[PDB]
């Protein structure tokens, strides 16, 4: 029965097309009813119907069945990133806690924002830099440390710039994540690396403190718009559901056929 | 006499041609009827309702506008060549023999500097 | 020999066409066509874009150069843009306007922002960037994010206990903070105690209004992974992942 | 759709009444076709984006 | 630095606008628009009014390009009805009703420019670098 | 228009109908259709649709009324206002402006000066959609309960057209052809 | 090779008169002549194969074998193409073309072979269609016309 079946979407695949048959297997054997029963489902039933677009829309420009098998593969092989081939939104009526990078964040507006990893940075190796005078790129092949600390200028302001990307977003509240980070691999030599980075050269003034100093330069900013508090770690409960009866729903019965049998024959027609 | 009836819809039209149609009678029974039309889809919904309305549409041409100018042009006027020489690829095909003819004249100074630079036939094709 | 062409392609064809004798004809052909130029979004400009509307609209008469932007927001150095260049632009001109009003966020963000970017000179260590305090806008002075408790206040740093930390550990330690806070939002949001208040209006807290922003993707996936963990589910706007890959 | 001249065509610098152009010809098929309705007429559009969400706005004879 | 007035911004020569973040740059770049296609501004106005073929908008991103153009078209609109009203209930629109003393020509030319808007000159940079190329490609040597 | 000398010999031409036989001018008034047109030679037209949208059948009416030897005949056949769609054809065909701006206090305040529009009235819709596959699925549902709806109502009488037809027509071919066997309408 | 003999075989085919009373194709002016004439015939009743055929059947001679064909009800339009229409002394006439003829290459091919070829491949009805189709046009096109 399933050979004799899959036949008939070979049939169905060769005559109709191929969101035809995509259609009637997700039709007779159900299977998008289970993807929306399960739970974390949904994702994947809307990158089966995108998935299947786009194998409808390379489909129809193909002649042969078999050239669009090898397209898939090809296209499963090559990981490169088009327009269209990119992951669409699961859902939009169900809200969700939408994660936006820094650069894809500009010119949005966002209520409240969460910024756990304002803290951490990262330290440039290479040396290309630019001229305080020419205004030119210098690309220095050689280790120099002027070049190194002139492009790690650079580094900490575009950090700066960053952090003033990121903080100007919000609406009614920001929250942020501060910690004594120390990029160097010594575990108490008496100094961290805050002010090597973008949050801690407006906290500590651009000096190099500890971690007592870091909190007292935190505190010392204290209004009734910037507060302080530590970070707990403790989880009691995930969350509550507060699930509703679904409203009933039935589908509309076609009374009259759409039209007749209406064609513009010929002769060879008839016979 | 030129007549331009102006109607808001093409059924009316549709009318006012049966109207003439059945009003006015071909002398010669096998000599076509010219119907002008935008497109072949048009001429096939103008071919229905022709049909609908006579019950036969039959001897009825439906040439485009540009082929019911050379067809006049060739019932009209006698010895005219089938092929123009003023062809699209006829003309490019001689521009390119005469572009590097004129490249020593004064007035074609601005293509010189576009085309003596570097050229492998590309710019001059 | 191709015959084909590029993205930066078209850039370096037209700087060489204006780096010609003629061309420079050419760019008074442009001042035929456009005699005035509103450029937006000056920070991410090229070298190359900048020599193009030097050349073309230096100091000709009856032309206009309207250059909109801002050096704060100049994030895209990866992609191809320099702040240096923004800087000769500043230097080559002579006048600059601000806006003074904002008409985003609230008087607290606002305040909070200006306490924190003005805390020394030239915060943003350019000389050729200077930080202006902005203000507030009179229509969105009552924009209140309350709790079940007191007014929450605009900007709050969370401050990780410790004395020194790795990179790992704290990236995993805030996620839960913040998995936290988002499920301490979400479970007091669905019962009218945290609220959007402006003026009179009210509004409950929806899981769309917090939005979390990180700078990579293996931290948004440790986001994503942590907040997933306490029944929240979370959507990705930045995944530019293709789905043959799944 | 609007189709940029070719920049050297004396057609684009001077026009006339009897002149091809892809943008009025679409503008007037648009009144042809809002006219031509007899009974219905059913407008779709795409007004937001799958992507991101985003707003997609109409042309402007809509 | 120096403040902004979008009616008070002299026209003339090179100037540099620096718009915070969160401020209304693409209102700001709307107003600027309106004032272009009016001729507003008394002496730090235009020399001569411009169609909407000579205004040139320059956006990187694409859909940047097509939200401002729909925000321009917006605020053409909005400002024809207040320049057939004369009132409105906006108080800049308010300041750029109470600058111009005829209304009639002002709406036809805001009328023109909700025609001409399909034909408006927003591009990206990259596009406009390209529609150069192929305008003008004696003098570039493009194919 | 061209010159004030053209627009009398225009207006000594008038349309006679076909099967009537009545002389039509080609003006709602004569007296003001020198106010009309500009001193530039282009008419102000009251409908904004047909003044933006019918440039090249302005053009095509003006190269049709330069002829010398033309004979023009009207055959309109005027349409009742009951429908949205029939007062829109109403107000181009009629040459008339029912665009409320509210030049006024008075026009401003009150609304009823409008046109009334039943919401029953399914004449013409605006559809916003997500996905082009989204939109040639919800132009197949309506077409459907437009089919159920009206039993006069033939499949040849009913035309869909694309602006961009490279780029939807496989979707609309994916799902047409997809229909079941109660469900499917010839394509 | 085929050319030679082609042509004397065209020019033997012109020279036969096809007619009761022998008229050639040659005696056919320009004006007189119609190749090739399209035709759209209406019909707004379903097409019943059983209520066609009897009635075919009624007054076509051809017609005492030939089991009938099963089509579904067609309402619409037909299209038809005749391959020729001419006029000769007032009187017109309608002539076809059949060439695939592979069974035969004696002289064979008589009365009864043809008419057993026409109850084959069916073209009674494709005739009787030409000749609605001419009825109707010369009806439409020549008032007080008689069949």
């Amino acid at each position: 029965v399933v050979v004799e079946e899959f036949d008939g979407y070979r049939q169905i695949w060769r005559k109709r097309g191929v969101m035809p048959m995509l259609r009637a297997l997700m039709s007779a054997r159900n299977i998008a009813e289970n993807l929306l029963a399960t739970a974390g489902g949904e994702r994947r039933l809307t990158d089966i119907l995108h998935i299947s677009e786009l194998l409808q829309e390379a489909g129809t420009q193909l002649e042969s069945e078999h050239a669009l098998v090898r397209w898939l593969s090809q296209h499963i092989l090559e990981p490169d990133s088009n327009a269209s081939s990119q992951q669409m939104r699961l859902e939009s009526d169900k809200h969700l806690v939408q994660i936006v990078t820094i650069h894809k964040s500009k010119g949005l507006e966002y209520p409240l924002v969460w910024l756990p990893f304002i803290t951490n940075f990262r330290v440039q190796e290479q040396a290309f830099y630019h001229d305080r005078h020419s205004f030119e790129a210098v690309l220095d092949l050689n280790a120099a440390p002027e070049s190194v600390d002139l492009a790690e200028a650079e580094r900490l302001a575009e950090d700066l710039r960053l952090l003033y990307v990121a903080l100007t977003r919000s609406v009614w509240h920001c929250s942020l994540g501060v910690a004594p980070l120390v990029r160097r691999r010594g575990d108490k030599k008496g100094d961290t690396d805050v002010h090597q980075s973008a949050l801690g050269r407006l906290l500590q003034k651009g000096e190099p403190q500890d971690a007592a100093g870091l909190r007292t330069c935190i505190e010392a900013l204290c209004d009734d718009d910037i507060a302080w508090q530590t970070a707990q770690t403790g989880d009691n409960q995930p969350w509550q559901v507060n699930d509703v009866s679904t409203a009933e729903l039935n589908a509309k019965t076609l009374q009259r056929l759409p039209g007749d049998n209406w064609r513009v024959t010929s002769y060879s027609g008839l016979q | 006499m030129l007549r331009v009836y102006h109607s808001n819809r093409l059924d009316v039209l549709e009318a006012l041609m049966e109207f003439i149609v059945e009003r006015e009678r071909l002398d010669d029974p096998f000599e076509p009827e010219m119907i002008l039309v935008q497109s072949t889809g048009m001429a096939q919904w103008l071919q229905m309702t022709l049909s609908q309305k006579f019950g036969i549409a039959a001897n009825i041409d439906f040439p485009l506008p540009a082929s019911f100018i050379w067809d006049m042009f060739v019932r009209v006027l006698p010895e005219i060549p089938k092929e123009s020489a003023f062809n699209k690829q006829s003309m490019s095909w001689k521009l390119m023999t005469l572009l590097p003819q004129l490249l020593e004249r004064e007035d074609f100074t601005l293509l010189r500097h576009y085309l003596t630079d570097d050229s492998d036939k590309r710019k001059l094709f | 020999r191709r015959g084909e062409l590029g993205f930066d392609d078209m850039l370096s064809r037209l700087d060489s066409a204006l780096r010609s004798e003629s061309g420079e004809v050419l760019a008074a052909a442009i001042r035929t066509r456009f005699p005035v130029a509103m450029i937006d979004e000056f920070q991410d400009t090229d070298p190359q874009q900048y020599r193009i509307f030097r050349r073309i609209w230096h100091h000709q008469p009856e032309t206009a150069l309207l250059l909109i932007g801002d050096p704060k927001q100049a994030i895209y150095a990866f992609r191809g843009a320099d702040i240096f260049t923004y800087m000769k632009a500043r230097s080559e001109v002579h006048a600059h306007y601000t806006l003074d009003t904002n008409w985003r966020s609230a008087p607290g963000m606002v305040n909070s922002v200006n306490k924190l970017f003005s805390q020394t000179d030239d915060a943003f260590m350019f000389r050729e960037i200077p930080f202006i305090p902005v203000k507030s806008a009179g229509k969105n002075q009552a924009l209140r994010f309350v709790f079940k408790g007191e007014t929450q206040p605009a900007m709050k740093m969370w401050l990780m206990e410790g004395e020194s930390c790795g990179v790992g550990d704290y990236q995993s330690t805030m996620a839960q903070v913040c998995a936290a806070q988002i499920r301490d939002w979400l479970q007091a949001g669905q019962r009218g105690e945290a609220l959007l208040m402006n003026g009179d209006d009210a509004r409950p807290v929806r899981a769309s209004d917090i939005s979390v922003l990180v700078r990579s993707r293996q931290e948004a996936a440790q986001v994503r992974d942590a907040l997933t963990l306490l029944e929240i589910p979370s959507v990705y706007l930045s995944n530019r992942d293709s789905v043959f890959e799944t | 759709r609007q189709l940029a001249p070719l920049g050297f065509d004396l057609m684009s610098q001077k026009p006339k009444r009897g002149d091809r152009s892809r943008r009025d010809d679409d503008r007037y098929l648009f009144l042809e076709a809002l006219i031509s309705a007899q009974q219905k007429l059913y407008i779709s559009y795409i007004g937001r984006s799958i992507q991101d969400n985003s707003e997609r706005f109409p042309s402007v004879l809509v | 630095a120096e403040t902004l007035d979008p009616l008070r911004l002299p026209l003339q020569g090179e100037r540099l606008i620096e718009a915070s973040a969160g401020t209304g740059k693409t209102f700001t770049i709307a107003a600027l628009y309106l004032r272009l296609l009016l001729g507003l501004g008394g002496s730090a106005a235009f020399p001569r009014p411009l169609t909407v073929e000579e205004l040139l908008v320059v956006t990187f991103t694409e859909a940047a390009t097509a939200e401002l153009r729909g925000r321009i078209r917006s605020n053409i609109h909005e400002l024809r009805i207040a320049c057939l009203r004369e009132t409105t209930d906006n108080p800049l629109y308010e300041r750029l009703l109470e600058e111009i003393d005829d209304k009639a020509q002002a709406a036809q030319w805001l009328l023109l420019a909700e025609r001409q808007m399909d034909e408006a000159a927003v591009f990206t940079i990259h596009g406009f670098c390209q529609r150069m190329l192929n305008l003008n490609a004696f003098e570039s040597g493009m194919l | 228009i061209k010159d004030p000398a053209y627009l009398a010999k225009l207006l000594t031409r008038q349309r006679r109908h076909s099967f009537e036989d009545r002389e039509l001018p080609l003006f709602r008034d004569s007296e003001n259709a020198g106010q009309l047109f500009n001193s530039d030679g282009e008419q102000d037209v009251g409908n904004p649709l047909l003044a933006s949208w019918g440039k090249l059948g302005r053009d095509y009416i003006y190269l049709l009324s330069d002829l010398e030897s033309s004979q023009e005949l009207d055959a309109f056949v005027d349409v009742t206002p009951d429908n949205l769609l029939h007062n829109i054809q109403s107000d181009i065909l009629e040459l008339e402006n029912r665009a409320v701006a509210g030049v006024n206090i008075e026009e401003f305040s009150r609304s009823d000066n409008k046109r009334p529009l039943d919401p029953l009235d399914s004449s013409i819709t605006f559809h916003v959609c997500h996905s082009p596959q989204r939109e040639v699925e919800v132009l197949h549902d309506r077409l459907l309960a437009m089919l159920e709806e009206d039993p006069t109502l033939t499949p040849r009488d009913i035309i869909v057209m694309v602006a961009d037809i490279d780029s939807y027509s496989p979707f609309i071919q994916a799902v047409f052809g997809s229909a079941p066997a109660d469900r499917y309408l010839p394509y | 090779q085929w050319e030679p003999v082609l042509t004397e075989w065209i020019t033997a085919v012109l020279q036969a008169p096809l007619n009761e009373t022998g008229v050639s194709l040659s005696q056919l002016s320009a004006r007189n002549k119609q190749v090739e004439m399209e035709f759209y015939l209406p019909i707004s009743e379903p097409l019943i194969a059983s209520q066609l055929d009897t009635l075919i059947r009624q007054f076509d001679p051809l017609s005492a074998g030939c089991p009938p064909l099963e089509f579904m009800q067609v309402r619409g339009m037909l299209k038809g193409f005749i391959d020729l229409v001419f006029r000769h002394e007032g009187r017109y006439y309608l002539l076809a073309y059949k060439s695939n003829w592979l069974g035969e290459d004696s002289s064979a091919y008589t009365q009864q072979a043809m008419a057993a070829a026409m109850q084959a491949h069916r073209y009674d009805l494709q005739y009787q269609l030409y000749t609605l189709a001419l009825h109707r046009y010369l009806r439409h096109r020549i008032a007080d016309y008689d069949y």
